[PDB]
């Protein structure tokens, strides 16, 4: 049919699923979530200052063991570093030093590593001659690799700076399944618990969830009013958080298909990082431009907590996995355990 | 990965010979090496240690001052050289690998060794509950021993290694830290203890597990070993 | 008296012809000139080490030696006060043996301390101005620290001989305190004074041209910021020389009158002495400006002291 | 070509079939398990030096 | 206390030591970025001397580290911050783009976009007006008021190139703190890097007197 013809019914299917969207409005979640008590002053300490790094940090990711942490920066090498004694257990010299991204295998076995290089590697920490190598260069993508997760040993998941979103396989390193939905920028990744479904923030203010097996978009947020820079999955898997430029960050819930809460405050201007969730949920922790790191109450939406223990922006955030502690990375050059 | 080592022979007592080996195949300056004797009747028995970085340089009792451990990074290659060698001395000498970290598998790779032939307290004990115990195909043995103190570091790590010397090659290393099994060995393999009493169990005996089981403490030097366990098919 | 009052001016401190005068001007000059000096060096040394403690993470080689030269200000000016006690009772020390002699030490440590270090700061300025890739050897922190500590041993060695010498040698009620006495000898002491003053009033004046032409050949029409860095570079040498050099004038003058004058007859060489002090005054006048024209020079030393 | 937005309409198609359920519900799933792990949580109470793995 | 993480922390404390050499070798090392529209003009600045391209020359013991964004293709909102420890930016537009499909307005764009970037608010910026050759011929041909009509002046290369120049010069609002070293080549033999060599080095001078407090 002619073009105007599609607009008109694109129109009235967005039209449709506004109504749908208003008919599931039953409350908001302030009015329920205010049974609960607050959570109140949530206070953090400095245990651990890791001072390896020379340049600006731009992400990290947490062990299974919640022992072991990997840090990406743009000096070009990545940091594998034991949290309980700061000790160095690897130091991969990376090829590119363009880099502002890197994942952690759930068994440990392998790391990636990406930025504006729109190559993918991936190093094999427990070889046998004891140094690590490159295992594969996934560069089947045109733009600059934005963020990467480990789905297992052999699979991986990885947006580029493109529209096109790819999922790799590690024995072959082919592109098995590619995604195309988002038509701006893809910012960062996320994970379900279950290793089955996986949000995707983009540019273009719009956060859709992909299907790993299936491969097509089954649900799409457009609550936010600028690009998504964060996003992170509920530890339940039923949720997931954005991040955004626009000083704010909301809650969407895939079963009721629309945002839930919003967590902005007016000296708060600046856009936001990184986000992540703790174990039980109840704590999002999400990084900002200014100086310092704050914790929202993912229920009633109110600030807990301050960490102000850095100076420059907090590039990345990542919290165990079983909740023992949360790192901040900043572009200071300092890596910080907060708990 | 290979370990030549030459420098064997037959020598007077009083001389003094440079045992050297020749490391291929893995990146020797960042791996931790280990000198360990056998006698030619008597267990394996540990000789020296010369870290990544040349430093931390640690000798045993019996061998303090008397022999020297010293490494070339550049060349690849080992040298140990030994002054003024007694009749005690008499054994061959295998060198180890060891590399330090989170999870790391030290003393993971052992050298073939060469023989060394002359002409006529303060540590950690492993008492060997026994010596030798028979096994057939299909059973099932637990090896014990007994240690004098209790490797249960505050870090929650017991520092117990086993190790397997097969007639005819070099031990091989079966668990480290009585939890972990290093890389190639059957899953069968397993070990457990409390601290001060451990027990090796070996389910589903094969014909390749005939060999003497020995012992290692790593909480402090020197590196006291076992008298070892032989089990005949 | 015999040969009237000049027999009590001559004294023989250790050698002969020591001709420290008495009852002259300097009790109405001297003492307001130190308080005034010791306020404003006390307040400003003050507030530079104050500010010192905020900015560690930028605490960098230039930042040590400016912090050295800080430190050594305000020793000296912490010292001035005792002077300023021995001047209004005119030549009596009150006090014992060891605090003149610790006096004394610390005022000759900290001037040669201060010297060397802004000597040290032009050097500084003058490798990363001319030779630009050079300077980036030098920002190793701990070779800056080694390198003050360096430069602070061998400013305390030198000056460490007037420890060894019972200093408070007493005339007709007042006990003297003074290490120069115009002695009938060239005492180590006036040279390494003398030295001080040549030596890096050269380098300095090196540096200092080196830099001009270097900026003025390739940056100085570009921003304004080079034409204020440049203007203050030239103001450090010109108080330096406007401070130092009349103390070495009137030196100059003393030795000069080795025959006759200075030696063998006095009472009418009273004047080149009583300048000679307010000569010294205005070195003290150079160490408490010294913060004024090194520190409050950088652009961001406002910003903390509006920040304070 | 329309075989596109077919795909697209039968996905939409496939997202009307969820049996969903009242959020009020919903959102009451999430309570009773906070509470039930409440001294679970090593960050929701405060945890003591001893038993802390991070304490220096 | 320890007993075998004495070991891991030697290894930490030489993994530490390797950082900081190599640290200091990135110091000592000088980048510049490349930009600007058109792949032909930024290959023969480059000739002259897949996402990122690195070219490394060293000039009069000193080594340049160069990066090409070009090929990226992608917002630069996203990833020009990286580019913070710059101590120059190499902007490359050709003159004759003024003729064709309109060119020249989408580099005064850019260089504006750049020049009055939050991030590159202390970087300066080396201005590259490249195909001088074909300009001479272009001015002959068509004139320089198609797309500056406010343009009013004598037909001339030397008249032509300076309004070019101060029309790009102008777009710098940050006056005070950016300098803008603009040049013209073509295919100039060891002039060129000479031109690099001395704006890197004034910048430097200016870096090393901020750091000393001077400015
Ligand atoms: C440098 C040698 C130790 C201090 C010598 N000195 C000085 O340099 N200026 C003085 O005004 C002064 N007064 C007294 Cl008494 N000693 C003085």
């Amino acid at each position: 049919s002619e073009l105007d013809q599609l607009r008109q019914e694109a129109e009235q299917l967005k039209n449709q699923i506004r109504d749908a969207r208003k008919a599931c409005a039953d409350a908001t979640l302030s009015q329920i979530t205010n049974n609960i008590d607050p959570v109140g002053r949530i206070q953090m300490r400095t245990r651990r200052t890791l001072r390896g790094h020379l340049a600006k940090i731009y992400a990290m990711h947490w062990g299974t063991d919640s022992r072991l942490l990997v840090s990406a920066s743009q000096d070009g090498k990545l940091i594998i570093w034991d949290s309980y004694t700061t000790n160095k257990v690897h130091a991969i010299p990376l090829r590119s030093s363009w880099v502002m991204t890197c994942a952690y295998a759930p068994s440990g076995n392998y790391v990636a590593c990406g930025g504006l290089d729109n190559i993918c590697s991936i190093y094999n920490l427990k070889t046998r001659e004891g140094n690590v190598r490159v295992s594969r260069e996934l560069a089947g993508h045109t733009g600059y690799l934005s963020c990467c997760r480990f789905l297992d040993d052999n699979q991986i998941v990885t947006s580029s700076g493109d529209t096109t979103c790819a999922l790799w396989d590690i024995e072959t390193g082919q592109q098995t399944t590619t995604f195309t939905g988002h038509t701006g920028d893809v910012m960062s990744l996320s994970l379900a618990p279950d290793t089955r479904l996986f949000v995707s923030g983009a540019c273009d203010a719009s956060a859709k969830l992909w299907d790993v097996r299936e491969g097509m978009c089954r649900q799409t947020f457009t609550g936010h009013e600028s690009d998504i820079n964060a996003i992170c999955f509920f530890p339940n898997g039923n949720a997931f958080a954005t991040g955004s430029d626009d000083a704010t960050c909301r809650l969407f819930d895939l079963r009721a298909d629309q945002e839930l809460m919003t967590y902005s405050h007016d000296n708060i201007i600046c856009g936001i990082t990184s986000v992540s969730f703790s174990k039980s949920g109840r704590l999002l922790l999400a990084g900002y431009d200014d100086f310092n790191c704050n914790v929202w109450d993912a229920l009633k939406a109110d600030r807990a907590g301050v960490l102000a223990g850095h100076d420059n922006r907090v590039s990345c955030l990542g919290v165990t996995d079983d909740g023992m502690a949360v790192a901040t990375g900043s572009w200071d050059s300092f890596l910080k355990i907060w708990n | 990965v290979q370990l030549v080592e030459s420098g064997g022979g037959l020598v007077q007592p009083g001389g003094s010979r440079k045992l050297s080996c020749s490391a291929s195949g893995f990146a020797f300056s960042s791996f931790g090496m280990h000198w360990v004797r056998q006698a030619p009747e008597k267990g394996l028995e540990w000789v020296a240690y010369i870290s990544s970085g040349s430093g931390t340089i640690y000798y045993a009792d019996t061998v303090k001052g008397r022999f020297t451990i010293s490494r070339d990074d550049p060349k690849n290659t080992l040298f140990l050289q030994m002054t003024s060698l007694r009749s005690e001395d008499t054994a061959m000498y295998y060198c180890v690998r060891s590399i330090y970290y989170y999870g790391s598998s030290p003393f993971d790779f052992w050298g073939q060794g060469t023989t060394l032939t002359v002409s006529a307290s303060a540590d950690i004990v492993m008492t060997q509950a026994t010596s030798s115990v028979p096994v057939t195909p299909g059973e099932s043995v637990s090896i014990s021993c007994r240690s004098s103190k209790s490797l249960l570091h505050s870090n929650g790590n017991t520092y117990l290694y086993w190790f397997l010397q097969r007639p005819g090659q070099s031990p091989q290393l079966l668990i480290y830290r009585m939890s972990n099994l290093a890389s190639g060995v059957p899953d069968r393999f397993s070990g457990s203890g409390s601290g001060t009493a451990f027990t090796l169990t070996i389910s589903r005996l094969e014909a390749e597990d005939v060999g003497v089981y020995y012992c290692m403490q790593h909480l402090e030097y020197p590196l006291t070993f076992g008298a070892g366990t032989k089990l005949e098919l | 008296m015999n040969r009237h009052h000049l027999q009590d001016h001559f004294l023989e401190i250790d050698k002969k012809n020591c001709c420290v005068f008495r009852d002259d001007f300097i009790v109405k000059v001297l003492p307001p000139v130190l308080g005034l000096e010791f306020i404003f060096g006390l307040l400003g040394n003050g507030l530079a080490l104050w500010i010192f403690c905020f900015h560690l993470k930028s605490w960098k080689s230039s930042r040590i030696f400016l912090f050295n030269l800080a430190v050594a200000d305000f020793l000296l000016i912490i010292c001035l006060p005792f002077l300023m006690d021995n001047y209004v009772r005119r030549w009596d020390w009150k006090f014992g043996d060891i605090p003149c002699r610790l006096m004394l030490f610390m005022l000759a440590m900290n001037r040669q301390g201060s010297i060397i270090f802004l000597t040290v700061v032009a050097v500084d300025r003058y490798f990363r101005v001319v030779h630009p890739h050079h300077a980036l050897n030098k920002i190793s922190n701990r070779t800056a620290a080694i390198i003050s500590c360096l430069l602070w041993g061998i400013t305390i060695g030198l000056t460490v001989h007037l420890l060894k010498k019972k200093m408070p040698i007493q005339n007709g009620g007042a006990n003297l305190c003074s290490s120069f006495s115009i002695c009938h000898t060239f005492q180590w002491h006036e040279a390494m004074f003398l030295l001080e003053f040549f030596l890096p009033l050269g380098i300095i004046l090196f540096c200092s041209a080196r830099i001009i032409w270097s900026l003025r050949q390739r940056q100085m029409d570009r921003h304004a910021k080079i034409k204020r860095a440049i203007t203050f570079i030239m103001v450090v040498a010109i108080v330096f020389v406007i401070c130092f050099l009349p103390s070495v004038v009137v030196r100059i003058r003393i030795f000069w009158l080795l025959h006759t004058s200075g030696t063998q007859n006095c009472e009418v060489y009273r004047s080149v002495d009583l300048a000679f002090f307010i000569t010294l005054s205005f070195t003290y006048m150079n160490s408490m400006l010294d913060p004024v024209v090194y520190y409050f020079s950088s652009p961001s030393f406002p910003n903390f002291f509006s920040t304070l | 070509s329309i075989a596109q937005a077919r795909k697209l309409v039968e996905q939409l198609k496939m997202e009307a079939n969820i049996d969903r359920i009242k959020v009020s519900k919903a959102a009451a799933d999430l309570m009773a398990y906070c509470e039930a792990h409440a001294k679970e949580d090593p960050l929701l109470t405060p945890v003591p030096a001893s038993e802390n793995p991070f304490r220096e | 206390l320890s007993a075998e993480d004495k070991a891991a922390v030697e290894r930490s404390k030489m993994i530490d030591r390797n950082l900081r050499e190599d640290g200091e070798k990135a110091a000592r090392e000088v980048k510049l970025l490349l930009l600007g529209a058109g792949e032909s003009g930024k290959n023969t600045i480059v000739k002259q001397m897949t996402g990122i391209v690195e070219t490394h020359f060293t000039f009069k013991d000193l080594h340049f580290k160069m990066f090409d964004v070009g090929a990226q293709r992608s917002e630069r909102k996203k990833w020009i911050h990286c580019f913070e420890g710059v101590t120059a930016i190499i902007f490359c537009v050709a003159l004759s783009d003024y003729d064709l499909v309109n060119r020249m307005h989408a580099s005064m764009k850019l260089f504006d976009s750049i020049c009055n970037n939050k991030w590159f608010t202390d970087t300066s910026i080396i201005l590259f007006l490249n195909k001088k050759d074909l300009f001479e011929e272009k001015i002959k041909k068509s004139p320089l008021t198609i797309c500056y009509p406010e343009y009013a002046g004598s037909n001339t290369y030397e008249e032509a190139a300076a309004y070019i120049q101060c029309q790009f010069e102008d777009l710098n609002k940050r006056k005070d703190t950016k300098e803008i070293y603009t040049h013209f080549t073509c295919s100039t033999d060891t002039k060129n890097v000479q031109f690099v060599f001395d704006a890197v080095t004034d910048v430097i001078i200016k870096n090393n007197l901020k750091d000393c407090g001077l400015f």
